[PDB]
């Protein structure tokens, strides 16, 4: 049946994919050793007595974050071939994943794909979960995706990106190669759900009530978000969204492309038994600006067209009541193009809790996922951002020694820069 | 003698006829399984409108099941009453629509229509002589839309006599549940206008109000939808299962609706709707029900009668009654109502007792007219197609997989061609 | 994953039943008669 | 199974009460030391969230079991003496056992019981009904946060059934 | 036949109307279940006056009882007698007429009309034919002298040729409950001066001192005066649905009483009333309860009636007696007291006997008198109006809803006429 | 249904809302978690299986008074992110309150109280408790009903305010805060009573003999009053009244809507005793020239408008016949216009009387919410008490150096004075 073949680049992919593979086992309950103690096969392949196997292939140029993946709880449920592994790290540089080391790790890393691509009948979608913020994940992330673009053209290939957010950022090369990265956002990607870290930072201080959480309680945010997004997939429900309609409720021209996310319930024990989570609570909680996981305030653009993954206990028809106060309200405008403007999904079982987590039960979630012209300050923000240090030509002589004429950081710009300038040309 | 052939297309149509073969198929007596098990003789005598007997005494019900997304059929073979359908007529997909038209019309539809073509005239060319067709597609989404509207175009030439009535669900724009409803439909309506008998029109935005404002129910689910549409699927075909004292078949509601050869597009309704607390208090006689039959409510289009004229109709009285109450009724209400009645015609009304009603119920009728107040509901949906057309949005997906931008100019050219045409006779 | 009775959080069990146009309302003695009904019947004691 | 016997589970003025008295109530351990600076910051906090909890509702919520880590008998009841809920004699071997089983101790490790992670003084951890743990209160752990993280409670979804 | 649709509005309206049924069920024989517990022909040989029968042999009241605040729908249905109605005829609001007639009228009414006069020509224009409408409203408040007038004007150019009765309740202000009474009078006696055929002028402190000297209760309640204006609701209306020797519709009572069309505010009484003692000390006869219907603590209006004359009278003498001793006390009192009898009329009254007494009773008389002393109610009120409306008191609010300073002038001048249209009769 | 979201603000509306929240509790029955051993829907939003919580926001700019609900008893019938706290507080200023600390907590009470809206369309109207005498009550209370003003607008605002006293102050800088608020009392709430704390240190002087009474018996009295004015709006009753049918019927013209307040019996049970509570005798308490809760002598002054509250075991005739007598009485004058003046209201629920407290089980009650030109009074004291400090420009530096300029202190004169003459114009 379906499925869905998950390619996680660098670090931040690596340990986003250890806790949405964390979720996935737990939702149908899947013990690390494979075995249980037809819902499976969206995420895993039944092979033998009980072993059910991942569809993943772990990438990262340095064998630093999946060797100590391979020593983990996961060495018996993720099967050690497709833990793909090299030894020089791409060190923030997209001239080094996207070049010279780097074509040792694309041969294989397109066998095991092959291999996983090829197993099982009508493959459905590939999810990258990539780190436009360094090397591994920008650089493999570029070359790789390159490379699906002609080995499978007609193929659904959503990604998941960690952009640098405005005020953090790790790493003081992250304008240059989030700049360089454009061109494999571009042209070679159908779905660009836009995550970063500073926004999942303020997501879970005012909601669940941490003051110092760490990259496990950010990735159990993206794993929740990613969880609604193909639970109609793996499950049953009604008036269900694949991924085959996903973005063609979203993506109205072929280069606008550029989603954002919000969940709802996001809520620690405590204050959620206080709040009655209702159908129309948890949507505007969900078109909340604070509720956005990337800093992109959703009132200086306009929206174009939005996608809401309700599931757990919803009914068909209260949704339509809240869709419909959320149209009446002023505060969230939409464009004169779309009288409708909602696309929404309904599952049936309820979103998952992970037990040892800061989230809670309930039957009721909103993942929606939304293409507006809001996206655009994102992007152009990085435009300052990135013509500060390229104006005296510092952090280069890295990117000219491995590679790089000097020009593609002149058509990256280019290419950056026609790509926001659609978006006002569109919303007029 | 008569025979119908039923073919339910896309999700709607798989869940909607999934009910319609619950309630036809109690009302003939027949077990889960596919045994007779019923209180009367008057059951078994026109199974052979909607059934075909198998060996052992299991009647299996004339359905084809079509859709392209295979999880649908897996919910109705799970579900109750749909093991009694034969495993051979579940003709599935597995890569499934888009909520695309393209994405069953043009391309991968097309090579799955010899599936059901074929296994569509096996049961069609095995009948004495056949009524015609019923599909239930689903103009809004992908695959009732597009492939099954192309089974619209592709059993018109070879049946060319053979009725072709279809009831529909149109995508209303408050209880809209996907962005490109409004390209599905006026792709949809623009190939039905020259292919087609009968086309029953049902808005899930209707449906709702006569359960919350009638039937008095606030959230409680979607399939009491189906339920409701699902009693006037069988109302209408009331004289071709069970004997009546005036006898009226869809080739009835052929010639005394249609006036004009475009004028297709009928209104629904059903009213015995009776809510909890008013179970006791309401007379269940025939003056009460042609009351509710004509309130605007009670219709399942939000297409307000009273904001139009109203050409022909029918009365489809089910119950034993007395045809002398019938009739004063329906020139009582010609005359006091008058303005909202086309005047070029003397009676605007057609009448037939048909002499067993839907069980637990005494007395039922199930509206069908053609009234020009359809045209506001059609101009609805164009104004969303000139939204996004206008500067060809949502575009790059329907000239992808085949079509031209030719045949969109080409659907609103004859969709407000009709809706003018609806107009000018009020 | 052995924790499975975590009881689900808000009491959201959705209204499945018809809703009640009709309210609790406690008869009262004010707008009960009494007095003048017997006092209109020839009650004769 | 069998976590407190007959005669090791006694509350405030000596009364001991079998395993039967602690159904419907979420219970939780407390490791704690009489001389140390955190748990003297962290008993009036407890003390508090205890007598709001027990005191304002239908039903007695929570309960809470005393294990000391402390040196003697005397600084037992020193610090005995301030708390109603539930203890355990120190001299009792059932101290040591839930000490082992729940990873609680005081760097005296190598020389008896040499393993490795340690989950320090002091901890308020709820169980269960086989003596499973169900979620730690984060005093002093990954999320270091002190005198409020008794608020993490989950007395709804975690009883003693 | 003949049905009297009962058109309850307003607090007031419903708790006087709950117990009109509370008193014509006991007399028809009705259980709060539908069911009739009786044995006699006489209790539904003409049932179908106030109630219709609906399938099951019970007997559901016409009545349209509303308002626009979800409150006394609640208290009349779970009160006694109140599982009798029909839920759909529960029609309310859910926001709050806070005494004010702008938005019971112009305003917040106007989205309850639509739906209310739904209800009420479902069950007027079935029938033979309706004799006529009845409202029992009251003019003081919002919903009462607001959402209770503006259907007046409504149904009556719906229907210009039937009888209208209006038990309206007058403003007291010697005592009232609210401030804002006169403009909720004034406001509402102009269009139920043209749109409106019998008013029956029932005050409070009528209601207040009749009970408490004549039946002399120490502390009856509200329902105890709803059961008094519902003993003379009942007795006008006698002699439609129970025989007698000289019947009288409402009509009749119209056409003897109403000297110009305009004038038509009515008195009116009730009159066997006996403490808890002198019930059996007084002597039921027919001279002994006509003193009693002129007696001025009789009245339920607080308009002494020997302060003014009288142009016209009746008296519904409701129970077996003789028809000499009907006529020939009513000269007894003519040549008495002819002071006060008018002199362009030769025996003022109009008198009736319905056979069938009330439940208890064995003889009863409905006084209903057209006296020129209810000039003295539409000055008490002129008074209360002319001291706020010369200073703006009170009227943010009616100018909030758009109503605006012009229609007052001519809401006293309407008022101030009327009085001099009953100065120059006397 | 209906339902009214009752903001407390500032210190005083604090202490009122938690004598508030014990009052309505042992009413309706919920415990201190929430859950009960369907009146409750004006005030208790059913968020859970029987956990009710209260359609309030506790706001402060000062968190001690926040955090001691936040541990208090009532820590679970409140939701915890309802109680809205800072860190600074306003201190004893209008310009602290309404211009610099009040930036960063406006935006996430309204955002509050809109979450709050938001679960029923049927809201009554708003409640909000304040003291205008500091910083934090008139100076957040100013800038709230400003902003309540462009959203919800034909929702009626009402107001309980903690006025001033004429030798009770226990402020220096009070009549800069009481007289530059009074611009948000007059043109921003619908309701307006007065509630000075000394006439209600006379009521518990008088009519109970406590000579050392704390501010938590004042509360306790206010908490009497809003259950009477609000039996109406949950319970049953003969003569039912809502939020709008008070205003209709009180508020002659839209300037003069500042009420004055009493209630009748405040007893204790060595007084209760030894008298008979007939309908004539508490209505005669109530109408006392020394029972009125805010120090204005009725006597000067001449009524406009009277709404009595009779509540318990009342019949209406009692209410009807007793009214007659105080018309008759010349002591008492109602102006020239309003020869109908009373606006009585009937419950059938007695008044709960808190267990411990201070008042009695009396079964019937009247609270007085009356309209007179005698207010002229309340409002002249602050005439003396501004200017002749504003007379050489005292404690301005503060207000001026802080946002607020010289200037708005003379507009606040004038404010107050065109309410001065319209009181006297009207009653000739
Ligand atoms: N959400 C999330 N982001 C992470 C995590 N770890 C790293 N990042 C982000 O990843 C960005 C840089 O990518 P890295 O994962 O650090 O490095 P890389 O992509 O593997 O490439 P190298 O620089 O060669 O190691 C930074 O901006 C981090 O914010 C994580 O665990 N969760
Ligand atoms: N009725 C009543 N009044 C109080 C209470 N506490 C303080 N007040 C009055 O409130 C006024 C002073 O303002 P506060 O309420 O103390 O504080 P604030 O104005 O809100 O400003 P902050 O202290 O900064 O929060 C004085 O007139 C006090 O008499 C109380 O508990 N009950
Ligand atoms: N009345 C009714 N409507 C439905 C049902 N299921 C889906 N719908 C609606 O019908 C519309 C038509 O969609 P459809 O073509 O059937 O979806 P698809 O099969 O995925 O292409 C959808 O927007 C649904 O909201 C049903 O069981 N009954
Ligand atoms: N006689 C009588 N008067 C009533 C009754 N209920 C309310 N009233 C009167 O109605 C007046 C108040 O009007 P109200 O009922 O609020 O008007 P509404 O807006 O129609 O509800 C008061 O003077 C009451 O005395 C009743 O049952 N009987
Ligand atoms: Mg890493
Ligand atoms: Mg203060």
């Amino acid at each position: 049946m379906r499925e869905v073949i998950s390619i996680h680049v660098g670090q931040a992919g690596i340990q986003i994919g250890n806790a949405c593979w964390e979720l996935f086992c737990l939702e149908h309950g899947i013990q690390p050793d494979g075995q249980m103690p037809d819902a499976f096969n969206t995420f895993f392949s039944e092979t033998g007595a009980g072993k059910h196997v991942p569809r993943c292939v772990f990438l990262d140029l340095e064998p630093t974050v999946v060797d100590e993946v391979r020593t983990g709880t996961y060495r018996h449920l993720f099967h050690p071939e497709q833990l793909i592994s090299g030894k020089e790290d791409a060190a923030n540089n997209f001239a080094r994943g996207h070049y010279t080391i780097g074509k040792e790790i694309v041969d294989l890393s397109l066998d095991r794909i092959r291999k996983l691509a090829d197993n099982c009948t009508g493959l459905q979608g590939f999810l990258m979960f990539n780190a436009v913020g360094g090397g591994t994940g920008s650089g493999l992330g570029c070359l790789l995706l390159e490379r699906l673009s002609v080995d499978y053209g007609k193929k659904s290939k959503l990604n998941f990106c960690s952009w640098p957010s405005p005020q953090v950022s790790t790493a003081v090369v992250e304008p240059y190669n989030s700049v360089l990265s454009t061109h494999s956002l571009l042209e070679h990607t159908d779905v660009a759900v836009m995550l970063d870290n500073e926004a999942i930072y303020d997501i879970c201080r005012r909601n669940l009530d941490i003051e110092r959480p760490t990259y496990t309680n950010l990735n159990r945010l993206i794993a929740q978000v990613i969880s609604s997004l193909t639970a109609s997939l793996r499950f049953d429900g009604a008036l269900n969204v694949d991924v085959t309609e996903f973005q063609t409720n979203l993506v109205p021209y072929p280069r606008i492309h550029f989603m954002l996310s919000s969940y709802a319930p996001i809520i620690s024990a405590e204050k959620a038994y206080h709040e009655q989570l209702s159908v129309a609570e948890i949507t505007n909680s969900a078109f909340e600006p604070a509720s956005m996981m990337a800093k992109c305030d959703p009132r200086h653009g306009k929206y174009m067209a939005c996608c809401l993954m309700y599931r757990g206990d919803v009914v068909p028809k209260d949704v339509n009541a809240a869709v419909a106060t959320i149209k009446t309200k002023r505060t969230i405008q939409f464009v004169d193009w779309c009288p409708t403007g909602f696309k929404c999904g309904i599952n049936y079982q309820p979103p998952t809790v992970v037990p040892g987590g800061d989230l809670a039960k309930v039957m009721r979630a909103v993942c929606m996922i939304s293409n507006s012209t809001a996206i655009a300050e994102v992007f152009s923000r990085m435009d300052h951002k990135f013509d500060l240090m390229y104006a005296k030509r510092a952090f280069v002589h890295w990117y000219v020694g491995e590679g790089m004429e000097e020009g593609e950081f002149s058509e990256a710009r280019e290419d950056l820069a026609a790509l926001e300038k659609d978006y006002e040309e569109v919303g007029i | 003698m008569r025979e119908i052939v039923h073919v339910q297309g896309g999700q709607c149509g798989n869940q909607i006829g999934a009910k319609f073969w619950e309630v036809i198929s109690d009302e003939h007596g027949i077990d889960p399984t596919g045994t007779y098990c019923g209180d009367s003789d008057l059951q078994l005598e026109r199974i052979n409108v909607f059934y075909n007997e198998a060996t052992g005494g299991r009647f299996v019900p004339r359905a084809i099941l079509m859709d392209l997304e295979p999880g649908t059929m897996d919910s109705v073979r799970a579900g109750p009453f749909g093991q009694l359908f034969r495993p051979d007529n579940f003709v599935f997909g597995q890569t499934g629509a888009g909520n695309n038209w393209a994405k069953g019309h043009y391309t991968e539809g097309a090579e799955l229509i010899d599936s059901v073509l074929d296994v569509v005239r096996k049961e069609a060319e095995g009948c004495d002589c056949l009524q015609g067709f019923q599909i239930t597609h689903s103009l809004g989404g992908g695959t009732g839309s597009g492939m099954g509207t192309l089974l619209i175009s592709k059993v018109r030439e070879e049946y060319p006599d053979r009725i072709m009535e279809t009831f529909s669900v149109f995508p209303s724009p408050k209880v809209s549940d996907t962005v490109v409803e409004p390209y599905n439909a006026t792709l949809s309506v623009h190939q039905l206008v020259e292919n087609a008998d009968e086309v029953q029109v049902i808005d899930n935005e209707a449906l709702y109000d006569i359960c919350f404002r009638t039937l008095k129910l606030t959230t409680p689910t979607y399939g009491d939808l189906n339920h409701l549409v699902s009693a006037a699927m069988s109302g209408v075909t009331c004289c071709l299962r069970f004997p009546g004292q005036l006898n009226s078949d869809l080739r009835k509601l052929a010639v005394n609706l249609i006036p004009f050869p475009r004028l297709h597009f009928f209104l629904i309704g059903f009213a015995p709707l009776t809510s909890r607390g008013s179970q006791q208090y309401r007379a269940l006689s025939v003056p009460e029900l042609t009351q509710q039959m004509f309130d605007a409510k009670n219709m399942m289009c939000a297409s307000d009668p009273r904001h139009g004229r109203y050409l022909t109709a029918s009365a489809m009285f089910r119950g034993r009654m007395s045809t002398k109450e019938v009739d004063e009724q329906m020139l009582n209400v010609q005359n006091k109502n008058s303005s909202y009645f086309v005047e070029w015609i003397p009676n605007n009304m057609k009448s037939s007792v048909c002499d067993i009603p839907p069980k637990g119920l005494k007395m039922s009728v199930t509206f069908v007219g053609n009234s020009t107040a359809i045209q506001e509901m059609f101009k609805r949906v164009s104004d969303q197609f000139t939204a996004m057309f206008r500067r060809k949005a949502f575009l790059h997906w329907y000239t992808g997989e085949g079509m031209d931008e030719m045949e969109f100019t080409e659907a609103e050219s004859n969709m407000n061609d009709l809706v003018s045409e609806y107009q000018q006779y009020q | 994953p052995s924790a499975g009775a975590s009881i689900q959080a808000a009491g959201k069990e959705i209204d499945w039943s018809e809703k009640k146009l009709f309210r609790k309302a406690v008869v009262s003695t004010v707008f009960a008669s009494d007095q003048v009904a017997e006092r209109l019947r020839q009650d004769l004691p | 199974l069998i976590l407190f016997p007959e005669g090791s589970l006694k509350n405030s003025n000596n009364t001991v009460i079998p395993q039967s008295h602690l159904k419907g109530k979420s219970v939780a351990l407390y490791f704690a030391d009489g001389a140390d600076p955190k748990c003297a910051s962290l008993l009036p906090f407890l003390l508090n969230y205890y007598r709001t909890m027990n005191e304002g509702g239908a039903n007695q919520k929570i309960e809470i079991i005393f294990v000391s880590l402390d040196r003697d008998r005397e600084a037992f009841e020193s610090h005995r003496a301030h708390m109603p809920w539930l203890s355990i004699d120190l001299e009792n071997p059932l101290t040591e056992i839930l000490k082992r089983h729940f990873r609680v101790m005081k760097e005296y490790e190598v020389p008896t019981y040499g393993y490795g992670s340690r989950t320090g003084v002091p901890s308020v951890i709820v169980i269960g009904s086989d003596g499973r743990e169900a979620q730690f209160l984060p005093i002093c752990s990954g999320l270091e946060e002190g005198d409020r993280a008794l608020l993490r409670w989950d007395w709804r979804n975690t009883k003693f059934a």
